[PDB]
Parts: C-alpha cells; structure tokens; sequence
C-alpha cells in the first residue's frame, strides 16, 4: 503493499511559522498510521503513532491528525531546530511502507558566503597531485555558484563540490569546492583562482592565488 | 448514527487473548453493510442499553466457539460469552490479509491458564505458567511452559487454521 505520497517533498518557512505536511495512501487505515523526524546525522525520532497520539519526549507544538486515505502532521511556533526529514508509516495485514520523506528547511534572512582558498600542501604535491579546496562559510539560501578559473579559462572537468546540511544554531549552510589536478598538469597554470555567485552578493567574489 | 465502521474496517484487528472493546452510546445503527453485506463464514444473532464491539482474530475451527456455553481453548482462556448472551457473532475469512509465508506473528492465543475465563473478561499477564512442582521464578523449560502462542497463520493452511476476523456485538 500500500503506497504511501508524502508531499510536498521540500518545505521552506520562517521561524515561529505553523507548517503542514500531507500523505495520500492507495488505500484506507486508522490506529495504524505514524510520523517519523530524521533530523541530520541522526537515526529517525517517532513522533506520532496511531495516527494522532501525542507520543514522548516529542512535545504538543507537534501534532497529527488524518481520515481514511488523507493524513497531516502539523508543526507550529516553528524552531531552527525542527528542520529535519519526516516520513510516514502504515502497519500489516501483509506490508509495511514509508513514504519517499519531506525535506523541512529553515527559511531566513540572507547571508553571503565567506569564502576562503587554500593551495596544496608540500605533503600532498610531493604525492603525486594538487587539491586546492575554496570553501563558502555560513550563507543562505543553499543555490550559491562556484567557479575554477585557471589562468583565466574556465575550468570544468575536475572539481566536486560538498554542502553541508543546513545548521540548526544559525541556519545556514557550507560548501567546500575541490579542484583536483595532476602535480604535471598543476603546473602547467600560473593564477588558480575560485569566483562565487550568492544572492546575497552584489557583484561575484573571487579568491585567487599563484603557483 | 453509530460508528461500527471504525471497528470493522480495522486495518489490522486485536489478538483474541488481547481482544478489542469499542464502546457504542448515544444513537441508533443503521445496518445494511452489515447483514445485507455476504462475505461472512457466519452471521449468528442470540436473544437497547449500551452496545460493545469485541474485534478479534481466530483460526478457522474456533469459530464455533464464540458463542454462549461453548467450550475450548477460546471459550475458556480468551474470550468467554456468557449463556446470558444477547448479541452478535459475525465473523469473516481474512487469509489474503492476516496470513505470511513465515506465519504472520502478529495474532497470538492463551494456550494455558490457571482457572477459565469470566464471561467478557480479559487477561493479559504473561507470567510463566508452572505446569510442574518446582517454582519457576520467571525461567522456563523442564515443565513451566510460557503461556502465549501464535497462530502462524500462512497461506497454504486449510480453512480450519485460517485467519478469521470477529466481530462481537453486544447488547
Ligand atoms: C472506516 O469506517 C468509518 C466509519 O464509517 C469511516 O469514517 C472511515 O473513513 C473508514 N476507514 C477507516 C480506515 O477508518
């Protein structure tokens, strides 16, 4: 079995908000339906079990409520700590389901990343091979732009990218960029540099360093 | 105006030694999906104040149990009627739901009991029964059995080891 459609898959709302969260199922059930918090780095929380019960250690800002096929978790006076992913439940009579999740970020105020380029280490290019990691400190929204330009052309194929899962005290999020070279191709360029483009910048920012 | 469909349409009903009680005051029921509806091994009717809904699973062959003066594992140690007994017994086949290769674990039974069962009473305790001479003091084995167990409904049962959903009107 019995599908289960959570939505909507992502949820973006300011502290001290009343949010609400939905889950369609193929078909019908009753004391048997139960809300899940997946908070990051963290296994999952029960928060409500037989479709409306208050639970423990959860308090009454959350609360559960649901007919037949329709059900609703709603959080109010929303707090930064709250973001997480929450997932539905059905119980037997032949199989168990879960829905796909829904994301619930922290909508706030937006702040620009401070960026920061570090060069290869003596220890790594001695190695074999260069990283030079730039890394965004603390923004919001996530939706950031880095860029690799290396004697000025844009480079492309090398680098990956790691943001961090939003961070309950300020809400914000990291990101670190990695440009990943050959020492033989690390090289063959002079000026290495890393351009960002944040909503909470006027003009984009560049951390540029040589060889 | 009664609700009845919340017992019936129960996604998953109560292990018949933990049978479940919905309590039904204030108003009149309207029937049809019920008695108007087939579907049902048995729809026996025996003999208003206030009405009690007794959901429960079974095997197949335990059916004939539920009813007043019976006797048997079920009659005895997990859900007594009394001769008294003005009601309803309704019950239905639920093995494409109730049954798992494996045996769905979810439906168990008092297998042994000091005494019988009042009429409409419930145990739950699951103390060690002690069927020996020595004090079991919560260990089990050598006699001193435990006293639940599942039914382990599967598919392949015949109907007399079946899953069948009871429902118990009672007036
Ligand atoms: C069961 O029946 C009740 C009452 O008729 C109805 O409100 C409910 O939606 C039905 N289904 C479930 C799963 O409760």
């Amino acid at each position: 079995d019995i599908q289960m459609t959570q939505s909507p898959s992502s949820l973006s709302a300011s502290v001290g908000d009343t949010v609400t969260i939905t889950c369609r199922a193929g078909q019908t059930i009753n004391t048997f339906l139960n809300w899940y918090q997946q908070k990051p780095g963290k296994a999952p929380k029960l928060l409500i079990y037989a479709a409306s019960t208050l639970q423990s250690g959860v308090p009454s800002r959350f609360s559960g409520s649901g007919s037949g096929t329709d059900f609703t978790l709603t959080i109010n006076s929303l707090q930064p700590e709250d973001f997480a992913t929450y997932y539905c439940q059905q119980s037997y009579s032949n199989l168990y389901t879960f829905s796909q999740g829904t994301k619930v970020e922290i909508k706030r105020t937006v702040a620009a990343p401070s960026v920061f380029i570090f060069p290869p280490s003596d220890e790594q290019l001695k190695s074999g091979t260069a990283s030079v990691v730039c890394l965004l400190n603390n923004f919001y929204p996530r939706e950031a732009k880095v860029q690799w330009k290396v004697d000025n052309a844009l480079q492309s194929g090398n680098s990956q990218e790691s943001v961090t899962e939003q961070d309950s005290k300020d809400s914000t999020y990291s990101l670190s960029s990695t440009l990943t070279l050959s020492k033989a191709d690390y090289e063959k360029h002079k000026v290495y540099a890393c351009e960002v483009t944040h909503q909470g910048l006027s003009s984009p920012v560049t951390k540029s360093f040589n060889r | 105006l009664c609700p009845f469909g919340e017992v019936f349409n129960a996604t998953r009903f109560a292990s018949v030694y933990a049978w479940n009680r919905k309590r039904i005051s204030n108003c009149v029921a309207d029937y049809s999906v019920l008695y108007n509806s087939a579907s049902f091994s048995t729809f026996k009717c025996y003999g208003f104040t206030n009405v009690y809904a007794d959901s429960f699973v079974i095997r197949g062959d335990e059916v004939r149990q539920i009813a007043p003066g019976q006797t048997g594992k079920i009659a005895d140690y997990n859900y007594k009627l009394p001769d008294d007994f003005t009601g309803c017994v309704i019950a239905w086949n639920s093995n494409n739901l109730d049954s798992k290769v494996g045996g769905n674990y979810n439906y168990l039974y008092r297998l042994f009991r000091k005494s019988n069962l009042k009429p409409f009473e419930r145990d739950i305790s699951t103390e060690i029964y002690q069927a020996g001479s020595t004090p079991c003091n919560g260990v089990e084995g050598f006699n001193c059995y435990f006293p639940l167990q599942s039914y382990g409904f599967q598919p392949t049962n015949g109907v007399g080891y079946q899953p069948y959903r009871v429902v118990v009107l009672s007036f």
